[PDB]
C-alpha cells in the first residue's frame, strides 16, 4: 500500500517553534514533489508549500520570511515542515500530500492522516471523569440512557470507549467545548433495561497528553 | 490569488436522488479537482482535470464546466456519499481550494429522546454541580433547549454541543450541561430541561427533584 | 511496370555475401581507427595539463606555456592538411557526401594519415572541434581503402562500403549505433536520386565499430545526465516555442560559418604559411581560454552535464553561449581538421538551459525542471543548422537516455527545422559541398 504518516503535532506556546514530519512508505518517495496543506478548525484547506525531489526548488504560500521551512530527507523517506514564531492562527490540522498531474495541471495525489497543532498558553491538565446515572426516581423505560462527563482537561483529544469498545451500538460522544482554557465533553451509551444494572457498564477514558487512563463504573443512585 | 467559493455551503438530499454542488472562480480557471473528506479521514482525490474520475470513484459521480464555473454531481445519491467535497485549482499559481460543501443525508423527522441527570456524588464532593441533559437521535438538526431551576428560566452557565450527523441512522444528538457551584446547586430543588423541536408544538420536559 | 515490380519485390534485400563480409571488416577497422584516435586526443590533452603544473607559479609564464603548446599542435595539424591532403580540412562530412554523389575523390592513401595526425593536433590542443569530423571522414576513407585493396566491383560495394565507413565512423565517435545508421539514411546518402547502399550491411559495420569502442571504453558514458522529470501535456507548447527560437538561429549561424570561412580566407589568401600561422594563433587562443575560462573552449562535452543540472547561472549561460559561438566560428570556419557536430550539442544545450530557466520562473504552475529544456535543445542546433533532425534526436536520445522526453525533443526539433526552412536557410553540409563544387568549375 501507499502510506503517508505525519507526526510531531501537539501543544505549543505562542512564539515557539515546532518541526512536523511526514513518513512515506510503499512508493518511490523520490521523483515525487511533496506538499503540506493545513486546515484551521472548521475552515478550508490551505496550502503551505512544496518541495521538488532534488530540493532545488521549494515554494511557499504568500506568507512571511522564515515562517515555514520545508525540507526532505530522500534517504530517510521523510518530509519535514518547521513553523516558527507560532501564532494562534497556526493552530490547525496539518496534512502531508504527494503531488501529481494529469494534463499537467497539478493535483494533490495522496494525502496522509494529519497531525494536530494546538497553540495556546494554557497548560496540560488531566480530565476528571464523572458518571451520569439516571435520577433516583427515574422513568425506567425499555432503553436506559447512561453517560459519563469528562470535565476539565487540556488539550484535545480524549478518547471514550464503553466496556472497552464492546458496547458499540447507540453510543455518542459529543464535541468538547472549551471554556476558561479547559475542555469538557460527555458520552452517552443507551442499552436495554435488561443490561443495566444487572450487568456492569463501564466508561473508559484516556487523555494521553496527561498520561490519564481511567475507568469509571456507572452504578445506580440513592 | 484565485478565490474559489462553493455554492450550497451545506445541503441535504435523499438516497437515490440527484445532487449538484458548484465551484466558482474570481478569475478564469482551467482543470479543477475535487476532494472528498469524511469526518475523521484524510481528504481523498475524487475528480481531477475538470472531469476525470479517480480509480475507485463510483461512476454516479461526475464533473463538468468551463472558465469560471464548474460542478460535481451524483446521478442517484447513495448513503456513503455523505461527506464534504472540496474543489481545487492549479491553472493559476498559487493554488486554491474551495470553502467546502457539506453533504448530509435527508431523512424522516424523528423526535429527541431526552434524558436528564443529576450531578454525581463524586463531582459534588469536589465542589461543583453540572446538570447534563441528552437530546438524542432527532432530525432535523435545528432544536432549542431551555433550562428551569425551581421552574425559572436560567441562561448563565449553559453550554451545548451537537454531534455530526450519525452514521447508522443519520439522526443528530445534542447535549446541554448546566454547571453551578455546589452552593448555588443546593439552594434549589427542581431542575428541568425543555427540548423545543419542530416535530411538536409542545416541548419535551424532562426533570428531577433533589427531594 | 507491374511485372517488373513483382520481380523486384521477390528479390528485395539479397545483399551479396561478399559485401556483407566486407562490411564487417570496414566497421572493425573504423572502430579501432576511432578508438586509437580518441585515446590519442586524450593523451595530448593530458600532456598539456601536466605542463601547466611544471609552470604553475609564474602566472604570466603559465599563460604563455599554455598558448604555445596549443599553437604548436594546431599548426602541425593545419600544415599536415594544406601540404598533403587539402580536403581533410574542416569537418570532412561534405567530402564523403560528395564522394557518394561521385563528384569528389576518396584519396585514402593521403587523408587517413593527414586527418588522423592532423586532427590529433587540433583536437588534442583543445580547439573547439568535434571527434565527428575526423572519425566520419577517416572511416569513409577506410571504407574505400578496403574497396581498393580487395578490388570489389560494382556500384553497390563502392557506395555501401563508403557508407558503412561513415556510419561506423559516427557511431564509434558518440557510442551512438542508431545515430550512425540514421545519419547515412537521413543525411549522407545521395539526396536527389535512388541508391544501392545496402542497409543490412551499414548495420554490420556499425555493430562491429560499436563493439570495438565498447572494448576500450565501458563503465563510463560520454554524457551522464541522469534521469530527469517528465513533460506534462500542457508543457509541450513551450518546447515548440523553443524550436521556433532555434529555427531562426540555425540559419543565422549558417551564414556566420560561411562568411567566417571567407573572412578568414582573406587572412592568408591561400598561402600555406600565413594559414598555418593563423591556426597557431587560433589554437593558441583556445589553449589559453582553456586555462582561463574552460567552458568557452574545447569540444563542449564537458559542460553538458553541468548545464543540464542547472549548476550555471543565467548570466554564465549568456557568456558561454556568446563566447562558444565565437570560438566555434574561429575554429571550424578556419578550416582546421575536425567536426562541428559535438560543439553544436554544447551550443544547443546552453541555449536550451537558459530558456528552461526563464520558463521555470515564468510558470511555477507547470512545475518545470530546466534540465528538460536543455535536453530538448541539445539536438536543436543540429536540426536548425545542418537539418538532420532525426539524427540529432536519435543521437541525443542515445547519449542521454531520457526516452520520456521524446515528445518535447521531436517537437523542438521540427520547430527548429521548420523555422529554418521558412526563414530561408540551407543544410550546412550541403551548402559547403555546393561552394566546393561551385569553385571546382568556376576556375574555368
Ligand atoms: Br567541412
Ligand atoms: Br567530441
Amino acid at each position: 500500500e501507499v502510506r503517508l504518516l505525519e507526526s510531531g503535532g501537539g501543544l505549543v506556546q505562542p512564539g515557539g517553534s515546532l518541526k512536523l514530519s511526514c513518513a512515506a512508505s510503499g512508493f518511490d518517495y523520490s521523483r515525487y514533489w511533496m506538499s503540506w496543506v493545513r486546515q484551521a478548525p472548521g475552515k478550508g484547506l490551505k496550502w503551505i508549500g512544496e518541495i521538488n525531489p532534488v530540493s532545488s526548488t521549494i515554494n511557499y504560500t504568500p506568507s512571511l520570511k522564515d515562517k515555514f521551512i520545508i525540507s526532505r530527507d530522500n534517504a530517510k523517506d521523510t518530509l519535514y515542515l518547521q513553523i516558527s514564531k507560532v501564532r494562534s492562527e497556526d493552530t490547525a490540522l496539518y496534512y502531508c500530500a504527494r503531488l501529481y498531474y494529469g494534463y499537467g495541471y497539478w493535483y494533490f495525489d495522496v494525502w496522509g492522516a494529519g497531525t494536530t497543532v494546538t497553540v495556546s498558553s494554557a497548560k496540560t491538565t488531566p480530565p476528571s471523569v464523572y458518571p451520569l446515572a439516571p435520577g433516583s426516581a427515574a422513568a425506567a423505560a425499555s432503553m436506559v440512557t447512561l453517560g459519563c462527563l469528562v470535565k476539565g482537561y487540556f488539550p484535545e483529544p480524549v478518547t471514550v470507549t464503553w466496556n472497552s469498545g464492546s458496547l458499540a451500538a447507540g453510543v455518542h460522544t459529543f464535541p468538547a467545548v472549551l471554556q476558561a482554557a479547559l475542555y469538557t465533553l460527555s458520552s452517552s451509551v443507551t442499552v436495554p433495561s435488561s443490561s443495566w444494572p444487572s450487568e456492569t457498564v463501564t466508561c473508559n477514558v484516556a487523555h494521553p497528553a496527561s498520561s490519564t487512563k481511567v475507568d469509571k463504573k456507572i452504578v445506580p443512585r440513592a | 490569488d484565485i478565490v474559489l467559493t462553493q455554492s450550497p455551503a451545506i445541503m441535504s438530499a435523499a438516497p437515490g436522488d440527484k445532487v449538484t454542488m458548484t465551484c466558482s472562480a474570481s478569475s478564469s480557471v482551467s482543470y479543477i479537482h475535487w476532494y472528498q473528506q469524511k469526518s475523521g479521514t484524510s481528504p481523498k482525490r475524487w475528480i481531477y482535470d475538470t472531469s476525470k474520475l479517480t480509480s475507485g470513484v463510483p461512476v454516479r459521480f461526475s464533473g463538468s464546466g468551463s472558465g469560471t464555473s464548474y460542478s460535481l454531481t451524483i446521478n442517484t445519491m447513495e448513503a456513503e456519499d455523505a461527506a464534504t467535497y472540496y474543489c481545487q485549482q492549479w491553472s493559476s499559481h498559487p493554488q486554491t481550494f474551495g470553502g467546502g460543501t457539506k453533504l448530509e443525508i435527508l431523512r424522516a423527522d424523528a423526535a429527541p429522546t431526552v434524558s436528564i441527570f443529576p450531578p454525581s456524588s463524586e463531582q459534588l464532593t469536589s465542589g461543583g454541580a453540572s446538570v447534563v441533559c441528552f437530546l438524542n437521535n432527532f432530525y432535523p438538526k435545528d432544536i432549542n433547549v431551555k433550562w428551569k431551576i425551581d421552574g425559572s428560566e436560567r441562561q448563565n452557565g449553559v453550554l451545548n454541543s451537537w454531534t455530526d450527523q450519525d452514521s447508522k441512522d443519520s439522526t443528530y444528538s445534542m447535549s446541554s450541561t448546566l454547571t453551578l457551584t455546589k452552593d448555588e446547586y443546593e439552594r434549589h430543588n427542581s431542575y428541568t430541561c425543555e427540548a423545543t423541536h419542530k416535530t411538536s408544538t409542545s416541548p419535551i420536559v424532562k426533570s428531577f427533584n433533589r427531594a | 511496370r507491374r511485372r517488373q515490380l513483382i520481380r523486384q519485390l521477390l528479390e528485395r534485400d539479397k545483399t551479396p555475401l561478399a559485401i556483407l563480409f566486407m562490411a564487417a571488416v570496414v566497421g572493425t577497422l573504423v572502430g579501432l581507427a576511432a578508438v586509437a584516435f580518441d585515446k590519442g586526443v586524450a593523451w595530448l590533452q593530458n600532456q598539456r595539463m601536466g605542463a601547466l603544473v611544471h609552470t604553475a607559479d609564474n602566472y604570466p609564464l603559465l599563460l604563455t606555456v599554455a598558448f604555445l603548446c596549443s599553437a604548436v599542435l594546431a599548426m602541425f595539424g593545419y600544415f599536415l592538411v594544406r601540404k598533403y591532403a587539402p580536403e581533410a580540412g574542416g569537418s570532412g562530412i561534405p567530402e564523403i557526401e560528395g564522394a557518394l554523389e561521385d563528384q569528389r575523390p576518396v584519396r585514402w592513401w593521403r587523408v587517413l594519415p593527414v586527418k588522423f595526425f592532423g586532427g590529433l593536433g587540433t583536437l588534442g590542443g583543445g580547439m573547439v572541434l568535434g571527434r565527428d569530423g575526423p572519425t566520419v571522414q577517416i572511416g569513409g576513407n577506410i571504407g574505400r581503402m578496403v574497396l581498393d585493396i580487395f578490388r570489389l566491383k560494382g556500384d553497390e560495394a563502392r557506395h555501401t562500403l563508403l557508407a558503412t565507413g561513415a556510419a561506423a565512423g559516427l557511431a564509434a565517435a558518440f557510442n551512438a549505433p542508431l545515430a550512425g545508421i540514421l545519419f547515412i539514411i537521413e543525411e549522407m546518402r545521395p539526396q536527389f536520386r535512388y541508391t544501392l547502399i545496402s542497409i543490412k550491411a551499414v548495420f554490420i559495420g556499425v555493430i562491429m565499430s560499436t563493439i570495438m569502442y565498447r572494448i576500450f571504453n565501458h563503465e563510463v558514458a560520454l554524457i551522464d545526465v541522469g534521469k530527469l522529470s517528465d513533460a506534462p501535456l500542457n508543457t509541450l507548447w513551450l518546447y515548440l516555442i523553443l524550436g521556433i527560437i532555434f529555427g531562426i538561429f540555425g540559419p543565422i549561424f549558417n551564414k556566420w560559418v560561411l562568411g567566417m570561412q571567407d573572412l578568414l580566407h582573406r587572412v592568408h589568401g591561400g598561402n600555406i604559411t600565413k594559414w598555418v600561422l593563423m591556426g597557431g594563433a587560433i589554437g593558441g587562443l583556445c589553449g589559453l581560454l582553456g586555462f582561463v575560462a574552460p567552458a568557452t573552449s574545447g569540444g563542449g562535452f564537458n559542460l553538458i552535464p553541468i548545464a543540464t543540472a542547472g549548476n550555471f547561472s543565467m548570466g554564465m549561460l549568456v557568456f558561454i553561449f556568446v563566447a562558444r559561438v565565437i570560438t566555434t566560428l574561429l575554429c571550424f570556419s578556419s578550416g582546421a581538421p575536425g567536426g562541428i557536430f559535438a560543439p553544436m550539442l554544447a551550443l544547443g544545450t546552453v541555449l536550451g538551459t537558459a530558456f528552461g530557466m526563464v520558463a521555470v520562473e515564468l510558470f511555477p504552475q507547470y512545475h518545470l525542471e530546466a534540465g528538460t529544456f536543455a535536453i530538448a535543445g541539445m539536438g536543436a542546433l543540429l536540426a536548425a543548422s545542418i537539418r538532420a533532425p532525426l539524427t540529432g534526436i536519435i543521437l541525443v536520445l542515445e547519449m542521454t537516455d531520457n526516452y520520456q522526453l521524446i515528445l518535447p525533443m521531436i517537437i523542438t526539433g521540427l520547430g527548429a527545422t521548420l523555422l529554418a526552412q521558412f526563414t530561408g536557410g540551407k543544410p550546412l553540409y550541403s551548402a559547403i559541398l555546393a561552394r566546393t563544387l561551385a569553385k571546382q568549375e568556376a576556375e574555368q
